[PDB]
């Protein structure tokens, strides 16, 4: 469910 | 996207999985703010920047803008059917992942204390 950039 | 910086990353950098640059020095994955540990924090920093001047493109998301592109044997690739938003975040995400499959990985740099190294 989450983020790198 | 995400998921296709995510596939991006994935198909240049084979040997290493993705998770392993969503938490690195202070630009990669989390926030940013300060100067970039080093080399991959370089190319993170850099990819933070490509997208805060994509967002100066009105009605453009470089987190949820699906755009089109390509890889194969090696190749990635930005198709010619983008808008100018989706061509600047396709661009944005190839570079960094190119960026990435050059770059050394230190695992000090891997999740380090934002708050007191960058917040």
């Amino acid at each position: 469910l989450a983020i790198y950039s | 996207n995400l998921y296709q910086f995510k596939n991006m990353i994935q198909c240049t950098v084979p040997s290493r999985s993705w998770a392993d640059f969503a938490d690195y020095g202070c630009y990669c994955g989390k926030g940013g703010s300060g100067t970039p540990v080093d080399d991959l924090d370089r190319c993170c920093q850099t990819h933070d920047n490509c997208y805060n001047e994509a967002e100066n493109i009105s009605g453009c998301r470089p987190y949820f803008k699906t755009y089109s592109y390509e890889c194969t044997q090696g190749t990635l690739t930005c198709k010619g059917d983008n808008n100018a938003c989706a061509a600047s975040v396709c661009d944005c995400d190839r570079l960094a992942a190119i960026c990435f499959a050059g770059a050394p990985y230190n695992d000090d740099n891997y999740n380090i204390d934002l708050k007191a190294r960058c917040n």
